[PDB]
Order: structure tokens, then sequence, then C-alpha cells
RNA sequence: UGGUUUCUCUUCAGAUCGCAUAAAUCUUUCGCCUUUUACUAAAGAUUUCCGUGGAGAGGAACAACUCUGAGUCUUAACCCAAUUUUUUGAGGCCUUGC
């Protein structure tokens, strides 16, 4: 029916996981038919996705940038934070 | 709202308010004189709605006071401008077959009347009469078809809404058919001037430079002086006399002191239209009037040649977009020659104009005249030319004010009525009104 | 045709990163991104899995076999989706 | 669709082919299909020992293409 | 040397005799006459003199009703027929003299004005 | 007021664009300057008006004729000329979707002002021609033939105005084709005269030729109607499929495939058929059959005109059909960026004929790498004027380095040489602007490649002059001066009518001088002011 | 995410129109010329009249409606299994890090 499940998280700050394991955490502002990706200022992490990891909530951050992902190798997301207003 | 009265109403307080010599309206003595300062604007309404030639009787909507005492014609005439232009085509049309094809045209005699005649009564000499035969042109059934069935009415596609809106009769929208018909029953009042170029030191910018300095065209008007060791001449080379219409053409390099000076639009590429004579030949084909090609070259360029086994097949749901449609129809021509058209025939759509604004003979004054014609008309030619070039010069725009409408609060008053009548009628109660 | 896809050609000759599935990591610019991803680079910087570099003048990466690229952040400014 | 692969920029020079199973082969492409399928000839595996060995002319899958990397100009 | 005109102009059939009426009244020798291919009407390419060139564009276009249109561009420079150096002819203060002393008259005017 | 100049104003509804322009300009091949010249007015500023408007939405919609853009004085736009050659400078996109940066310099046509032609052609890597279909070759276009030929650019034509083929000529399709083939061969044929390089043929397989109507709209190269019949259609190769289109070639229902005689039964051209049959069918129907059968026309092209578009008039009518059948102007992209060298190749023939030292081992290489760093050059031809304000700003494009706003400026003169410093001196830029042509927006910095106005250094540039860093160690040539395609040969004497303002008169007449390209102002051992013109 | 002919009132619109074109007042020259009107023909500054457009309100309908074309639980059979995608070359093991 109505085909918005993406569209709805579109301009929001997503967190991707890919088939290796690595978490991807961009703002999520296009996708397609195989559900290929388009990540505006997107980080990749390796360890953790912290929730308040009171040692440290960050370990191996690395900044990507703009990132087009590929869909064949996404396996989930979730809404991570709310759009940034720029 | 105010409604529409019976037309006998006006009549009979007409008929019975008479010289006014009698006593029992001696009370209505004092407003017929107060009506007197609204008799040039009652004038005005009555001959703005002349009723035209191929008309036999035109009713009008008629705003009249209440003792008689003026009567307004509240009506403004819309015309529709292509209709209008074919109208009085088809009139000069059949006025010059009969003034061909008769033996004695007898004048009128002009004061019509006798001057001691008083006025006849429109109720039993003119009421009851079978009025004539208008003028009105006969047309072909089948080569004048789209046009036939209301081409001689007073506001002729009226109550058609698929042709313009409604009663107020202010927007019209026809088809091609129609527009080619009312092009051909007009050629006799049009131009056959495809372009402008005609009009290069022969337009209005052009008499607007030639105002500003002293100089006259050949052709063109004359006007008042709109101002009341370097040249010398043993330094000049006076090879060729400079020519007059140089100070138009380029009037900054020939002329000092060029004040009020106004540019021209001096060029349009040359519209090259074949007028085409016959629907036996097609739409558009190669016209006898156009140089051939005859392709010659030196030696052959090696354009590209996609040879064979280049296996480049087209697939099978795939055709030339429009191949179903003809390449041609026999509204095709006829729409090409509507593209080049004057104004109100050039389009399919506009809005309705007055009978008073639409200038038929325009466009014969406008242009430069072939010289076999006598002084007279060139003198007239060059006075109208005159005229155009200060209307158009002395035009401020219209200035936008707030609207006033004079017969909208005379019938929102207690004292005046409204109904319908014939011009006719209308105009024997304003002369013995005025009277 | 996808929305993701029509950026990417919007980044063919720009200096663009790429890493396969396998994850070497290919730096250079785009020359031509055909619709299926398949990439053709030029002057490239390779980084593999153990953290060495080389060079390359001339490079083509089948679609498939990439797992993403990072585009020039000139592209961000599409916006209608 | 049923698109080609733009590889007529690189028919007939020599190239080195990255090959998934950490699998490397260098050879001249002689063509081309729109599955990506190659033909190369005088093609070379290049053992994980670092020794070449020469195969001829052969098939490669497209499938199992993973890189490939000029060896010349084009 | 005087400097020449190469002037095209594109004119209807019977604009084409008046632009050579016109252009020849100019010491013109019409260059070429040739039909435009898949237009009815014609290109005219013709020399011109450069002071015989002043206003040749609005005398052309009010002969031909505006039909004819004519462009100019500079390409040229060859002799003046007349003798530049020659005090037996006499130049007349206001009236143009004739072909077989004009560079006599030019160069009068010339001296006239700047370099006595 | 003394603004005559037509309301800049400046409010672009450019399509998402700010930053992208000046991403696009960071690039330096991803920017292409065109020039585009024609013989008088041969619909040149009517078709960037339909490239504008296909720019900038929501406004920008022209009623009955515009011409803004390079008609934006008042003179100039009640003469009919264009008289100044009007930049403009936009983002617009191809077939494929990736939009490019086009820096169209819109010249004059008429003969005596190929002087505003010849400094933007100066200025511009490429040079695109303008013919009337029912014209072909003439007067000014053999001119610009042979000054693009002369100043070693690319070349490539436009033909416009087919619709005066259908509309005014109202030749059948094979014969209109001919007249088509007929000015491609007489421009093969100019070219082949002058041009010593072979390399610069041009034919409409080859993509370089254009076919565009420009009061309707239409603009097809054959790659572009092939990229419009293969998004309707199935998986044709476009490019394939637009290979085969022009020039004797004829396709078999049969074996359907385009063959080169094979049928002979009165068959008709591939072109022909597949480009004019159509678009004279899409021509007839609207001027002609507008109520009973059009629709019937539209629903086979997918083209969804409302109630109220109905309702034109048959010239915006047939421009909102021909609109909504090609679309945008993709294949005057494909015949630019495939045919223009984008100025990273466009640097070095440019440089060998415009700087005066060579290919030399400084200043060469430096020009033909052409980063925007290092040996900072300019070279700056047109004076541009305010309304209101006595300065008139510069007018040129970064060759090497940048420009910012208020870094200083050494100006090297022409009468300036290696060795005579004495011309040459130091000011400061004022403003950057870059212009939209009806607009003027502001930027920071200018990298290479660009085109852009300077404010503040127009006392020394008169007519030549080349910009470069102040009080560095860079020492360098001028490039030449100004080759033109005429000689100025009219002499005016010139007197004031009162001598008492002999100053203010030199300063206006010094003014129109640096105007002008070719204005010669000076003064004979008479006394008498003397204006040399075209 | 979805529906107009006529009448009146109010308000805002004349830097490219009303694709037509009148008269008046003032001030300055004039042009004739018994003086005043009535005028000649120009420039300028202002106004009146015949017309016009956008928006809003109300009235007079003499048009007819809500599983209807478009849905926030209905409705375009087609984005539904052979190398470039939504059907696995997988499978197995081991070492390093708090
Ligand atoms: N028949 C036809 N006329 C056109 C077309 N495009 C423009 N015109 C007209 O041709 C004349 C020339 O148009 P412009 O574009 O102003 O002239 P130009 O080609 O720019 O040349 P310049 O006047 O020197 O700037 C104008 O009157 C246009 O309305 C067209 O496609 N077909
Ligand atoms: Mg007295």
């Amino acid at each position: 029916g109505k085909s918005s499940k993406m569209l709805q998280h579109i301009d929001y700050r997503m967190r991707c996981i890919l088939q290796d394991g690595r978490i991807f955490i961009g703002t999520f502002k296009a996708f397609d038919k195989h559900m290929n990706l388009i990540l505006c200022d997107c980080d990749e992490f390796r360890k953790i996705k912290p929730k308040n990891s009171k040692q440290a909530e960050r370990e191996e951050k690395r900044v990507l940038g703009l990132v087009l992902l590929r869909g064949e190798n996404l396996v989930s997301m979730t809404v991570e934070g709310p759009p940034p207003k720029d | 709202q105010k409604e529409d009265m019976p037309p006998e109403h006006v009549r009979k307080i007409i008929r019975d308010h008479g010289d006014m010599t009698n006593r029992k309206f001696r009370h209505d003595k004092r407003v017929y004189l107060g009506a007197l300062k609204y008799m040039p604007h009652a004038v005005l309404k009555l001959l703005e709605n002349m009723p035209m030639p191929w008309e036999q009787i035109r009713d009008v909507p008629v705003l009249y006071h209440i003792t008689g005492a003026i009567s307004f014609v509240n009506e403004i005439p819309w015309v529709i401008e292509p209709v209008y232009i074919s109208q009085w085509g088809s009139m000069w049309i059949m006025m010059r077959r009969e003034k061909r094809d008769r033996r004695h045209f007898k004048r009128m005699r002009f004061p019509p009347f006798d001057d001691e005649e008083p006025p006849l009564d429109y109720a039993d000499n003119i009421l009851d009469v079978e009025p004539l035969e208008a003028i009105q042109l006969e047309l072909d059934p089948e080569e004048d078809a789209p046009v036939l069935d209301w081409f001689y009415d007073h506001q002729p596609l009226r109550d058609s809404r698929k042709y313009v809106n409604g009663s107020t009769y202010q927007r019209w929208q026809f088809t091609l058919p129609m527009m080619s018909t009312l092009y051909r029953l007009a050629n006799q009042l049009l131009t056959d001037l495809v372009d402008d170029n005609y009009f290069y030191l022969f337009d209005l910018k052009a008499f607007f430079t030639s105002k500003a300095l002293n100089m006259a065209i050949p052709g063109g008007p004359k006007f008042e002086p709109l101002v009341r060791e370097f040249n010398d001449i043993n330094k000049i080379i006076i090879r060729q006399p400079i020519r007059t219409e140089y100070k138009i053409a380029f009037p900054y390099l020939y002329n000092n002191l060029p004040h009020h000076v106004h540019l021209t639009w001096y060029h349009t590429p040359n519209v090259v239209f074949i007028k085409t004579e016959d629907p036996d030949l097609p739409a558009f084909y190669f016209d006898p009037l156009i140089n051939p090609i005859s392709h010659r070259h030196s030696v052959k360029s090696q354009e590209p040649l996609p040879d064979d086994d280049e296996e480049f097949e087209l697939p099978e749901f795939v055709e030339p977009f429009l191949k179903d449609t003809p390449l041609y129809t026999d509204n095709t021509a006829n729409g090409i020659a509507l593209l080049w058209a004057p104004r109100p025939f050039n389009l399919r759509s506009g809005r309705t104009r007055r009978a008073l604004d639409i200038p038929l003979v325009k466009n014969w004054y406008r242009e430069h005249c072939p010289a076999g014609q006598p002084v007279k008309v060139r003198v007239s030619y060059q006075k109208l030319l005159k005229y155009y070039v200060l209307n158009a010069l002395k035009h401020r725009p219209p200035k936008a004010q707030k609207k006033r409408y004079l017969f909208r609060s005379f019938k929102a008053t207690k004292f005046f009525q409204s109904t319908k009548l014939d011009w006719v009628e209308v105009g024997l109660q304003v002369c013995r009104q005025g009277y | 045709i996808g929305v993701p896809i029509k950026v990417l050609h919007e980044a063919e000759g720009h200096i663009v990163t790429c890493e396969t599935n396998t994850g070497e990591v290919y730096r250079g610019k785009l020359i031509e991104a055909e619709d299926n991803m398949n990439c053709q680079m030029s002057n490239i910087t390779v980084t593999y899995r153990d953290g060495r570099v080389a060079q390359l003048e001339q490079v083509y990466i089948r679609g498939s076999k990439i797992r993403f690229l990072i585009l020039p952040d000139m592209l961000k400014n599409m916006l209608k989706s | 669709k049923a698109h080609p692969p733009e590889l007529k920029k690189f028919m007939d020079k020599k190239l080195s082919l990255k090959l998934n199973g950490g699998r490397h082969v260098q050879g001249i492409l002689r063509g081309f299909d729109p599955f990506m399928n190659l033909v190369i000839d005088e093609c070379v595996e290049m053992a994980t020992s670092g020794q070449q060995n020469n195969i001829g002319m052969v098939v490669i899958r497209g499938n199992s293409i993973i890189m490939l990397e000029a060896l010349e100009r084009v | 040397m005087e400097p020449y005109y190469f002037v095209e102009v594109q004119a209807p059939a019977d604009c084409v005799s008046a632009v050579y009426t016109v252009l020849a009244r100019r010491r013109g020798h019409v260059t070429q006459d040739a039909p435009i291919p898949g237009s009815p009407l014609y290109t005219i390419k013709a020399f011109i003199p450069a002071i015989d060139s002043f206003g040749f564009e609005t005398d052309l276009r009010t002969h031909t009703q505006g039909q004819a249109f004519s462009l100019s561009v500079f390409h040229h420079w060859q002799i003046v027929p007349g003798d530049p150096l020659d005090k037996s002819i006499v130049i007349r203060p206001l009236e143009p003299q004739p072909a077989p002393h004009l560079a006599r008259e030019f160069m009068i005017k010339t001296r006239r004005r700047k370099g006595l | 007021t003394k603004k005559f100049t037509l309301m800049e104003q400046t409010l672009p509804v450019t399509v998402y664009e700010m930053d992208f322009l000046a991403d696009l300009m960071d690039n330096s091949e991803l920017i292409r300057n065109v020039t585009l010249c024609g013989h008088l007015h041969h619909g040149k500023t009517c078709f960037v008006d339909c490239l504008i408007e296909q720019t900038h939405p929501e406004i920008r919609k022209r009623y009955d004729q515009d011409l803004c853009y390079t008609d934006i004085l008042f003179t100039e736009q009640e003469r009919g000329v264009g008289i100044k050659s009007t930049p403009v400078t936009v983002v617009l996109p191809d077939t494929k979707g990736k939009s490019y940066l086009f820096n169209i310099m819109d010249t004059p046509g008429h003969v005596n002002f190929s002087d505003e032609v010849t400094a933007g052609l100066r200025i511009s890597d490429g040079v695109v021609l303008f013919i009337d279909a029912a014209e072909g070759v003439m007067l000014n276009t053999e001119r610009l033939i042979k000054h693009a030929v002369q100043e070693r650019l690319a070349v490539t034509v436009c033909i416009n105005k087919i619709d005066r083929l259908i509309l005014e000529l109202k030749l059948p399709p094979t014969d209109a084709y001919y007249k088509l083939r007929h000015i491609v061969d007489e421009v093969n044929g100019l070219i082949s005269m002058y041009s010593t390089d072979e390399n610069l043929i041009l034919s409409p397989l080859l993509g370089n030729v254009c076919f565009s109507s420009s009061q309707y709209s239409i603009c097809f190269t054959l790659g572009s109607f092939a990229k419009i019949y293969a998004d309707t259609f199935g998986d044709i190769n476009y490019q394939e499929f637009a290979k085969r289109l022009w020039g004797d070639i004829y396709f078999n229902p049969k074996t359907r495939k385009f063959t080169k005689k094979a049928p002979t039964s009165s068959s008709q051209r591939s072109f022909v058929e597949f480009i004019l049959e159509p678009l004279y069918k899409i021509l007839a129907q609207v001027v002609g059959d507008v109520d009973t059968s059009l629709p019937r026309t539209l629903d086979e092209l997918g083209i969804h005109l409302t109630k109220e578009e109905l309702k034109l008039n048959i010239r915006p009518l047939l421009r909102l059909v021909c609109k909504k059948f090609f679309g945008e102007f993709t294949g005057f992209v494909d015949m630019c960026v495939q045919h223009i060298p984008s100025p990273k190749v466009g640097a070095k023939p440019k440089i060998e004929h415009t700087y005066t030292g060579g290919v030399d081992s400084d200043l060469g290489e430096a020009m033909s790498d052409c980063d925007p760093d290092g040996p900072l050059m300019c070279h700056t031809t047109k004076m541009y004027s305010t309304d209101d304000g006595v300065q008139f700003h510069a007018f040129g494009r970064v060759l090497s380095g940048t420009i910012h706003a208020g870094q200083p400026v050494k100006v090297l003169g022409e009468n300036y040489t290696l060795e005579d410093e004495e011309d040459s001196q130091i000011c400061t830029v004022g403003r950057l602007w870059i212009s939209v042509a009806r607009y003027h927006i502001e930027v920071n910095r200018v990298p290479a490649g660009n085109w852009v106005l300077i404010e503040g250094v127009d006392q020394p540039i008169v007519k030549t002059a080349t910009i470069t860093e102040p009080r560095g160690n860079e020492e360098a040539q001028i490039f030449r001066p100004l080759k033109f395609n005429t000689t100025s040969v009219i002499k005016i004497a010139v007197e004031p009518v009162n001598p008492s303002e002999l100053p203010k008169m030199l300063d206006g007449l010094r003014k129109v001088n640096k105007s002008y390209p070719s204005l010669t102002t000076k003064v004979e051992e008479s006394g008498e002011h003397v204006i040399l013109g075209t």
C-alpha cells in the first residue's frame, strides 16, 4: 500500500548494520529498489553501539562523510536521532 | 433586484405627458427641466447602440425616469471583433454589388420630416409595420457552413456556452474553421502585409522622431517645431546628398541636438509566407515560387556509414511516433494561413470589444498609397496619419480611478424603472424629450 | 533508474573512495560509473587489509563486488525526494 | 538494460585480474559479454607461492571477477 | 587608395532590379546575383565605395518598401581613378566632381582638413 | 534616477543551487565556456531565454516575447539588436543527468558589432554558430566562420528556426531535409576552405551540429531525439540508434535494420521519417487540428495538457506542446560537452596564440596545467557599465591561480613590456561579481577557468590588459592585442557646441573609448576630435 | 489527497494599454488679428467623461452530484525464483583484546 516505511525515516539520522557487522551512522537521504542507501555526514563504528558505556562510548570510530552503501551488504536499520535542521 | 417592466408603461407615460401643456402634470414641469442636464449623456448611449445595417430591429434595455422625463439606454455594444469585421466586409461587398447593379440610386432627403410636422407616434405608425429586408449577404451553405446559422444575429453566439460566456458577452472562444471563414469573409477590409518591414521609416516611432525634429516624411505627417570653422563648406565632401530619411533611420548620427528623440525598431526577419491557391494541391508541398536546392559538392566527405555486420536492428514494439495520424488534413493549410493574419484573426480566443473601439479603415490610412490617386486623397491620408500620431504620442496611461456607475446609481433610486424597447422607439422618445 | 545511481553518475570526474567486498580500499578519480555500479577509475591509491599501500594508474571494479563508495561532499547540496 | 560493460577501451591490452578466493591471473583481453564474462589470451596464473604458470587462452566468468587493473595505458 | 565595402542584400525578385538600380547609381559593379536555395528571395552580393555607402541601407529599404535588406562589411582597398596631383584641374566649391579627378578632389579636401 | 539597465533586483529561483554553482566552479574540468554567434538576429537571445526559462522555474515565464537576458539595456531592447555581448552563466543537466556549468557568451550578430563577438570569442574556448533554417549561410555567418577558424577554437553550428521550413516555407519533409543538408554542407565547405586542420569537420552523425527552433523550444540532436525515443520505448541503445540516423540511410521494415539503398521503392531516409515525420505531425495537428483531433495525438505522445492549457492561442500552445514533448535542452549540452575542450585541454592552443612569449619553461607549462594556484594571471577584455556608477566593471577569465575579494591587483597594461614597467600600476579588488545577465551575485573567490567581473580596477584597463599578482617576482609578458575581423574605416569629425566643457566631454569620450573594443578616439593636428568606427 | 451563470456593493489596480481614442483647466510661447468669447499648433502641468482588470462580500439559479475520479483498514491483472542484485561457495577451525 503506502510505500512510506522507508520514506518516513528519510532525512533522519539512522543506524545501519552491515553484513560484516559494521555500524554505519549517517543522515538517511535516499534509497532505491535494491536498498542502496545515501548517508550524509556518515561515521563508521566497529566495537560498540553505545548505550552509555561508563568506560567510553566510542572506540574505532571513523569519519567517512558522504556515503553510498550498496543494498546487497545491508542487513538492518533503526532510528538513531532526529534530522539535523540545516 | 429591480426587474424589467412591461414596455407599455413608459409608452403610456410618454403619451400622457404630451407637450407638457396639460395642467394635471404641472408638478412634473420642474423635473423635466432638471433632466435637461443629462440630455447629452442620454444622446450618447442612444447613438452608441445604433443598429448595424444587417439588422432589422434591435431591442435595447432602457433606464427611464418614472415621470417620463428622460430615457437612457443602459447598454454597452459588445460586438465580437472578428465577426464585426466580417460583417462590415459583407456590407462592403453588398454595397459595391448594389451600386454597380442599380439603374438609379435615389438619395434620401436629409431634412426627412418637415419643420412643422409633429413627430410620428411609434405605437401606431411603426409598431405594427413589418420592417424591411436588411442587407445581409447570401452565404454559401457548404463553403460558409460553420458561420451561416448565426452570422447576422445581433449578439450572434450569445446563449451558447461553448463559444462565449453567458449574457454579459465578454469572452469568445471560436474554432479554426470559424476563424478561417471569418477571415475570408473579411478580405475586402483587410491587408496583405505579412510582416511589418513595410513600416520601416513609416511607423509610430519614426513619426515621433520626425515630430521631435523639423523633418517631414514624403508620404507622412507634418508638424510644428518642438524647439520653437567646423562645418566649413570648403572642408566637406558632398559625395552623396544627405537624404533626409537618414535623420529618422539614424537620428543621433545625422543631426545636432536630438532632444526628445525616440528609438526605432528597424528590422524583423522577412516572413516568407506561401499563399496556397487551391485545396487540390496538398497542405505543404514544394511550391514553384521557391528556388530549388540542387546539392553539389566537390569530394565526398567521409560521413559515418555504419555498414553491414553492425547487427543493430530495432525491436518489435517500436515505430515512428505519429505514423497512425495522417500527414495533413483539410484544416492544416487554413490554420497555417491563420498564423499569418491580422490581430483579430490570428488567434483562437479573445475578449470582446465595443463597436466604438474597432477601427475598420485604420489599416488603410496607416500604409502608404500608390501615387496614381488624386491630390485630395493624398492630403487626406497625410492628415489621418497626423491624427494617428497625435493619438499615439500624447497617450498618458489610463490613470486608475474609483469606478462611478451613473446608471447603477440611477436605478438604485425609486425614480427610475427599466424596460426593453425597440431602438427606434427610444430614439423617438429621446427626440420628444429633448424638444 | 535509482536515485542513488544518478548521484553516483554525478560524481564522475571527482575523486572518490571505494571499498570492495574483500575490504581493499581504492581512492582516485572516478572516470566512468555504469548503471550496475561497475566503476572505472584512475591514478589510484590502494590500501590493503594488512595496511600496506600501492599505486595504480588504471582500474575497473565490478559493481557487485563493491561494498560501498565515498563521494565528495560537493554533491550533498536531489533534496526533492 | 542487458547493458554491456564499458570495456572496449581495454580490448587487446594486458591486464591484471583479481579473482575471488584470493586468486590472481594476468593476460590480454580478447572479448566480453553483458555478464562480464571475459576471454583472456596468453593467461598466466600468479600462484600464492609467487611462481607463475602459463595457461594459454581462457574464459573467466564475470561472476567471480573482483577487480581488473590495466598493465598498459588506455 | 579608397576603401570599399562588401554588401549583401536579401531581396524579392522585382526588388533585385530595384537593388541593381540603386546600387548601380553609386558606382556599384554587382558581384553576384544568385538565388537562395530553398527560398524565393535572392542574395545580391556586391562591392560599393564607402563614401557612396552612407545610407545605402536606408535608401534601399525606402525604394523597396522595406522588402530588400542590406548589410555591409569592410574588406577592400583599391585606387581612386583620379589623378591625385594635378594642377590643371580646378575643383568647384560645392559641386560633386566626376570620376577623372576624384583623387584630386579628395586630396584637396583632406589637405584643407588638417594638414595645409 | 539614473538607472536604465532594467531592474537587476536579484532573486534567482533556480532549483536547489547556490553552493552547487561554486562547487562546480571548483572542478575546473566541469565548466564550459561557450560563445554564441549569428549573422544578425537569428534567434540567439530567445534561445538563451528558453535556456534560462529551463533554468529558473516558478517565475521566468515570458509571454509574447522576452529577450531580457542578452538585451538588458533600453536602446538595445527597442532597436532589436543585441548591442552588448552580455554574458550569462547557469547550471543545467545532460541526458545522463550530471549537471555541468555553462558560461554562455551571448554575442551580437550585426556586422558593425563584430568587436563584441571577437572579445567574447577570445575568452571562450568554444564557439556555437546559429544559422536560420530558412536563410542558409549568410554574410556574418561566413565572417564569424573566418574569425573562429583563425583564433583556434572548436567549431560547432546549430541550425535554428526549423519551424520556418514547416510553417512559412511549407516545404515537404524530404525537401526540407535537402535544405538542412545543404546548409550543413555549406558550413563544411566554408570550414574546409579556411582551416588547414582537418579534425574539425562537422556532421549530424558526429553529434556537434544540432537542430533547434527557438520560439517554440524545440532542441534536438540525434542523440537527444534518440534518448526521447528510447525513454518512451524499450531498451534501445540510443547512442547506437542515434549513430544511424542522418544521411542516405533507410529503414527496412522487414529486416528491421538500417541500410544504404536496399528499399528503393520510393522510401524516405531514416532522418526524414523518424525526425521530420512526427515533428510535422505535432506541428500540423497543433496549427490546424486543435479542436478536432489534437488530444488523440497528445494521448499517443504521453502529453497531458490541462483544461486551461488547451485554451491558448496557437503560438503559446505550440510552444507548450513542444516543451512537454522535448523537455530539456540536453542536445545542446551534448554538442557542448562532447565537442568543447573544457579548459584543461583548452589552455594550450589558447595560450599559444594569446601569450606573447610562448611555450617556454616558466609561463607556458604553468598556464597549461591550469591548476587554481601559482602564477595568478587573467585576461580582461570587456568593460561593462553599471547603471548610475562612473565605475564600469572589468570582465575576464582566471587562467592560473584564483581571485579573492580584497586581494590586491597589478594591472599590466598594453604599452607595458618586460623592460618597461611604467605603464602598469597596482590596485585592489572592490568586489567580485558573477552575473546571471539580469541579476548579479557576489562570490568570495573565483578559481581558474571561470569568468568574472572585477570592481575597482577600471582606471588602467583601457581596452586590453592583463591581471596579475602585485609586487611579485613572476615577471611575464602581456597577451596579444585584439586582432579584429574588420578594420575601423569610418572617420567622424567631432567638436563640442559650447567650448566651456572640454574636460567632461573628453572624460565621457574616454569612457566610451574604454567601452567599445574598436572605437578609436584621437586628436589630429588641426585640433578636431576624430572617432573611427566600423 | 475533489465542483459556476447573472445583479449590486466595497477595495486595490494603469512604467509598455482601452491593439481604441475625446473634451476641459492652468502656465508659457504663439498664430491670425477692431475688443471678449469661440479658435490656430506646440511644449509642459493637471483634471473630467466614455470604457477596462484583480480580489472580497451578499443576493437572484433558471446547473447538479457524493462506494465518486484521487483514500490514513477497496480498486492498475505486472518491481514476485538461472552469472549484477529479493533466495548464499557454503562449510569447518583457531589465535589476539578488558
Ligand atoms: N520564426 C521564428 N522566429 C524566431 C525564432 N526565434 C526567434 N525568432 C525571432 O527572430 C528575431 C530575432 O530574435 P533575437 O534572438 O532577438 O535575435 P538574435 O538572433 O539574438 O540576434 P540579435 O538581434 O543580434 O541579438 C526576433 O524577432 C525573434 O522573435 C524561431 O524559432 N522561429
Ligand atoms: Mg469695452
